[PDB]
């Protein structure tokens, strides 16, 4: 409707002023038109949609030679390998109840050696010669076999895995952040949408989008589409459902749906009042749905003529060589491992070509057996172990139902109490 | 192979000049029934459907209806609506239509297919960094050891050789005893540890593949993917089966061949197997599966049949409609 | 060992791929079409066209490419840097260098004994920086689509 | 998600119980030196 | 008419949201193994260490 | 230690019968068929063809 002449423009003028007598169109199912002309069932249905350019394969890292195990497994072998080293160097230097101290090769530095070997599947040099230090020995080597297994079992797929990272999910992860931006149509139902927001996530979203530098408003939806292709992937474009799936099956390729429908509406075919037609358009739109023409006019249009060709072509599987790129971390370790053995052989040459106690080693025990005592119990008292999503003193007893407990924060537990 | 042209076709005259499967069945169908024949072929070389907007028949049925010839003896479809203008005899022989495409020239597994799971610059850069340890391993070991150099059993051929049993995992009697030597000694038994697992686990990889036996497994294959074209033979009985058909996947492949341009159908089966010889294995032929079954046994090879039969037919001696032998030809 | 690091570093032979020629090294006209992707012998810094009609000119590489469609994530930008400056085979003809001074200050200026010494740290330092050129260099080649 | 929703990370309580290991084990390195180094001043 | 306008304003979506989510008795966390290749986790390899 | 000779038809349905235990082998020897069998002069023989 213009506002003061009172005449409506557009199909929906057409068919009330009688130059038409059917839309069959992509007419938004709406209070003002039903008022003036009569609806069908809806054909088609739709929804507010979020369009993100499509991200680019997730190349594996520099250090993807680690990915078969996670963090927690990698820093647990560490300490493994620092406990047995220790334990078979505890072992085999006792005194023995003046040469017999002397008989075992096994130093603290020799002992890191030898746990070192034993984990890298190398054979070393000396042997554990003693029950006691066999049976570290004979556990160590039970550890690595299982360990290695585990860890090759499957290092050839951990490299050569991309993944699509969606940087937004949904609705409520593009509005706890500002990086990547908002965008809707100037002049459009969508736009209408969020003024009308009594849901706080919509009214945040809306407050930015009014207040914001440059204008995230575009004037037509092919600029909306264009300036999600040439922001590089830092603007979010908000347009209705079937426009968006069919910008996704066309060239080139680089747009992607994400996120379910915020609104739900609809199109539906438009009869004037009174007209004979009313019934029978009705009921042939109920008899295309259950018939699966409409699934099957819908599958055709906007994914069989589809430019993209997206299923098939994603759905064809490959393995590939290994490239030096995959595997260009453990060469960098290498060569990094290699001018470190320089450099120490460096600092120890010029060090014995240019004062060591046993009671200042004393009070190194005494602070280290102190420091380890303050650290330990400064672990147990306080309680910033593990930074989680948790139950806080919003509903931190579950006291009422349907409260949700601010749909989750964020919550530092410890070992005994849980904090947010 | 129903009707040829004899070798000898110069040499020969009357219906000696054909020979065939037709050719010879014709022969044992007229010693049963006493009549003498002449071989012709149909003009437009067409087997036989409507006309749109038309209604006049083509081909070979064509020329049964409007009374130009008594009989035929050919690879002729009984279907549908060419029954309500002929009468067709017992079937002689069973088919269906069925999916040609090019076959996958194979990769043969080469001689050094061993050194298939990692690229020929890993192996390069393997051989750079064995040289790159083993010096360094000399110039850690050998170095004013403070007699001096007497001490450690690593030269540079004892270096080579220690970091050659590293990487092929089999261990070695001597082992770096200096700190700085089991620096080197310990990276590179992490980058062996690595990169050994590395090609085993991809080894595994290459030789449990099955291998890209086909795209098109099925016609339903056909119909989700528009990479590859495909058509049939127009003015023939498959054309007129998937315009025919209510099925789901055979009508979303009626969709297809209506609307794609350049035009998927063809002329002739020859023309059409000569399509997919050409297109790099892109067009499809959709033909009847006794004719797919001789393409695919010779020369040069190149053809394959995937999927079953879409669906079964037969191939029918036809006679006008009340014609006087329509009978004895049962 | 001096000699062909800078041969190596100095002339643009590396690597014979289809590459983008000069016709197509600004987006000129409509329909210039890259000749189909024309064989060009790209190098460490200068990617020049063979055996064809427009051969014999050169650009220097797009080592950052454009305005692509990338969000530009810090372990490929800093693999491009390196490979950019090309800092690796620079330091690998420098370190050739200066085993080469120390050489030369072997016989002369001898009895300091500890320069053939130093000598031999140069030329394994320098061998060292030459396989991580190497390694950047083909891992900096994964911009080459290869579908 | 694929351990993407809760995302846990470890804050510096759990840090310090790990460096309470490393120095518990280096002292304990240390402390049987010195009962090597308490029977050679024994013997001799 | 009615069903229009409590769908403009958010009505049907508003009873919606509330009914079925509200609830939340078990996050039942049925996605699983959207991606295949998972890094093994301690949980796995626990007994080793044991 | 023993195969039978019968028809398709038959064959495929013996397969599909518990206690699954037999197997169709081999293509069909010969090529037959079952028909609808209408007497002669019947009106019917034509629609039902
Ligand atoms: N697949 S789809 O989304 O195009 C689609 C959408 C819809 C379909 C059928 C299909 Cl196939 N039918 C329904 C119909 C069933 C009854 C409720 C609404 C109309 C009458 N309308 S809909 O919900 O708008
Ligand atoms: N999200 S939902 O399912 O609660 C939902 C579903 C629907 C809603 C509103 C909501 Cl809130 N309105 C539409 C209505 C609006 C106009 C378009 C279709 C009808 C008329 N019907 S629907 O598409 O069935
Ligand atoms: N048997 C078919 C061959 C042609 C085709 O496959 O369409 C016919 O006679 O019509």
């Amino acid at each position: 409707r213009d506002a003061d002449t009172k005449i409506w423009n557009g199909m929906v003028g057409e068919l009330v002023y009688g130059k038409a007598d059917i839309a069959i169109a992509p007419l938004t199912i709406t209070l003002v038109r039903e008022e003036v002309i009569d609806f069908s069932k809806p054909f088609m249905s739709l929804g507010i949609s979020i369009m993100i350019k499509k991200p680019q394969k997730s190349k594996p890292g520099v250090f993807s030679f680690l990915d078969p195990l996670a963090y927690e497994i990698w820093m647990c072998i560490v300490f493994a390998y620092i406990g047995v080293s220790v334990v078979l160097f505890l072992v085999s230097r006792f005194s023995p109840y003046q040469s017999s101290e002397s008989t075992n090769e096994f130093g603290i530095f020799n002992s890191l050696w030898f746990s070192l070997g034993a984990f890298m599947q190398q054979g070393c040099d000396i042997s554990p010669r003693s029950l006691s230090g066999r049976i570290v020995g004979g556990v160590w080597w039970f550890f690595t076999l299982i360990i290695i297994s585990s860890y090759t079992a499957n290092l050839a797929a951990f490299l050569t895995v991309e993944r699509m990272v969606s940087p937004i999910e949904s609705a409520e992860d593009l509005s706890k952040q500002t990086e990547i931006a908002y965008g809707t149509l100037d002049s459009g139902s969508t736009k209408e949408f969020f003024r009308r927001s009594k849901i706080a996530v919509f009214d945040k979203m809306w407050t930015y989008m009014r207040s914001a530098e440059p204008s995230v408003f575009v004037r037509t939806t092919a600029e909306g589409v264009a300036r999600v292709r040439k922001s590089k992937g830092k603007y979010a474009y908000l347009l209705e459902s079937t426009m968006n799936e069919y910008i996704e099956q066309r060239k080139p390729c680089d747009t992607m749906k994400v996120g379910g429908n915020l609104d739900s509406k609809g199109y539906g075919i438009a009869t004037p009042k009174g007209s004979s037609l009313g019934t029978p358009v009705n009921l042939a739109v109920l008899k295309l749905s259950e018939q699966g023409v409409l699934d099957k006019l819908k599958n055709k249009w906007w994914y069989d003529k589809g430019e993209c060709g997206a299923k098939d072509s994603g759905s064809k599987e490959k393995t590939s060589a290994l490239s030096l790129s995959n595997v260009a971390g453990v060469f960098y370790i290498l060569v990094g491992g290699l001018g470190l053995a320089m450099l120490v052989a460096l600092i120890e040459f010029c060090y014995k070509s240019r004062l060591f106690d046993r009671g200042v080693q004393m009070l190194l025990t005494t602070v280290g057996a102190f420091a380890a005592f303050s650290l330990m119990t400064i672990a147990v008292g306080t309680d910033y172990w593990l930074y989680s999503r948790g139950v806080c003193k919003t509903k931190s007893v579950s006291e009422d139902e349907t409260s949700k407990k601010n749909e989750e924060v964020m919550t530092h537990s410890g070992l005994w109490r849980t904090c947010c | 192979p129903y009707v040829m042209m004899k070798k000898n076709h110069e040499m020969l005259e009357g219906n000696e000049r054909y020979e065939g499967y037709c050719v010879d069945l014709a022969a044992e169908i007229a010693k049963h029934c006493g009549f003498k024949y002449k071989l012709t072929i149909v003009g437009d070389g067409k087997y036989g459907a409507r006309d749109a907007d038309t209604k006049i028949w083509n081909g070979m049925v064509g020329e049964l209806v409007y009374g130009k010839a008594d009989i035929a003896i050919a690879p002729l479809t009984i279907t549908l609506v060419r029954e309500e203008v002929i009468d067709f005899s017992k079937p002689f022989m069973s088919l269906g239509i069925s999916i040609m495409i090019k076959k996958p020239q194979k990769s043969k597994p080469g001689v050094f297919s061993f050194l298939d799971p990692l690229a020929y610059e890993i192996w390069m850069c393997i051989v750079f960094a064995y040289i790159g340890v083993s010096v360094v391993l000399f110039l850690v070991s050998r170095f004013s050891p403070y007699s001096s150099e007497s001490t450690n059993e690593f030269g540079i051929f004892n270096s080579l050789w220690f970091s050659l049993g590293a990487f092929m995992q089999q261990g070695c009697d001597i082992s770096p005893r200096s700190l700085s030597g089991r620096i080197v000694g310990g990276v590179w038994w992490f980058f062996t540890l690595i990169i050994i697992s590395s090609y085993t686990a991809n080894l595994a990889a290459f030789l449990t593949v099955e291998r890209m036996v086909s795209p098109i497994e099925s016609a339903e294959d056909l119909s989700k993917q528009t990479e590859i074209a495909y058509g049939t033979l127009d003015s023939g009985s498959t054309k007129e089966f998937f315009r025919r058909s209510k099925i789901a996947v055979f009508d979303k492949m009626w969709t297809y061949m209506r609307s794609a341009e350049p035009s998927v159908f063809v002329r002739t089966t020859a023309e059409g197997v000569a399509r997919v010889r050409k297109s790099k294995g892109k067009y499809a032929y959709l033909l009847e599966s006794t004719m797919n079954e001789y393409i695919e046994q010779r020369k040069p090879c190149d053809t394959m049949k995937v999927g079953g039969n879409l669906d079964s037919k037969g191939y029918g001696i036809a006679t006008p409609k009340g014609s006087s032998l329509g009978t004895p030809v049962n | 060992a001096f000699s062909l690091m800078t041969i190596a570093v100095g002339t643009d032979y590396w690597l014979y791929s289809r590459g983008v020629c000069k016709t197509k090294s600004v987006s000129e006209d409509e329909t210039s079409k890259k000749n189909e992707e024309v064989m060009t012998h790209s190098g460490l810094w200068r990617t020049c066209c063979l055996e064809g009609n427009f051969k014999g000119l050169c650009k220097q590489i797009d080592h950052f490419p454009e305005d692509a469609d990338y969000e530009a994530d810090t372990a490929e930008y800093f693999l491009r840097a390196v490979r950019a400056s090309s800092i690796f085979p620079i330091l690998s003809v420098i370190l050739l260098f200066m085993g080469g001074l120390c050489i030369a200050a072997s016989e002369f200026y001898k009895t300091r004994h500890n320069i053939i010494l130093s000598a031999g740290i140069f030329f394994v330092s320098a061998g060292l920086s030459n396989i991580i050129g190497i390694i950047v260099y083909i891992s900096a080649n994964a911009g080459d689509p290869s579908k | 998600s694929d351990s993407k929703k809760n995302s846990y990370s470890y804050g510096w309580s759990f840090y310090f119980g790990a460096l309470s290991f490393i120095i518990a084990e280096m002292v304990g390195v240390l402390a049987v030196h010195m009962f090597i180094d308490r029977h050679k001043q024994l013997t001799g």
